């Protein structure tokens, strides 16, 4: 709670691939949403595709799934892990995602209060 | 024996190169400005991949890639 929601994404997505609970990319995300097995959806607003946001919003509106935004594309690679890390700690080859959907969480406490209570506020 | 090098065949076989289709997710869902969606692809009634896997709209049959089920 001491950190805002912009840092909860760097710990809820960093502790979910360990337990393999994502549908990274658009087609995996669409499969997860149509499978009724989606809990969190993450979008980057930097996608210039017109039909991308429309269908993602429509699927996230027909189903009762929380919608999130990050406003940046490439950096999401570090939130998910599509980067080549160096020995010094330098991620060089970065490929960023546009629609990442969570299906399960891990075992941590720092992110269990920051963004997980940002849902009912919208009700 | 002794090596005789006969490499002659009916030219050379070409390995099937797949076609790079961009954003194939688009054509499965039709989204209007009102929010409601329409499913343009008919779906397979199975258990291994039901609820999310669409079939093939060919000229005479519907076909699921994963199930290999064909409806004529
Ligand atoms: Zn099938």
């Amino acid at each position: 709670g001491v950190m805002d929601v912009n840092t909860a994404l760097q710990e809820v997505l960093k502790t979910a691939l360990i337990h393999d609970g994502l549908a990274r990319g658009i087609r995996e995300a669409a499969k997860a949403l149509d499978k009724r097995q989606a809990h969190l959806c993450v979008l980057a607003s930097n996608c210039d595709e017109p039909m991308y946001v429309k269908l993602v919003e429509a699927l996230c509106a027909e189903h009762q799934i929380n919608l999130i935004k990050v406003d940046d594309n490439k950096k999401l690679g570090e939130w998910v892990g599509l980067c080549k890390i160096d020995r010094e700690g330098k991620p060089r080859k970065v490929v960023g995602c546009s629609c990442v959907v969570v299906k399960d969480y891990g075992k941590e406490s720092q992110a269990k209060d920051v963004i997980e209570e940002y849902f009912k506020c919208k009700k | 024996k002794k090596r005789k090098k006969k490499s002659c065949t009916t030219p050379k076989k070409n390995k099937h190169k797949r076609k790079k289709v961009k954003l194939a997710v688009l054509k499965y869902y039709k989204v209007d400005e009102n929010g409601k969606i329409s499913r343009l692809r008919r779906e397979c009634p199975s258990d291994e991949c039901g609820a999310g896997v669409f079939m093939a709209s060919h000229f005479d049959r519907h076909y699921c890639g994963k199930c290999c089920l064909t409806y004529c």
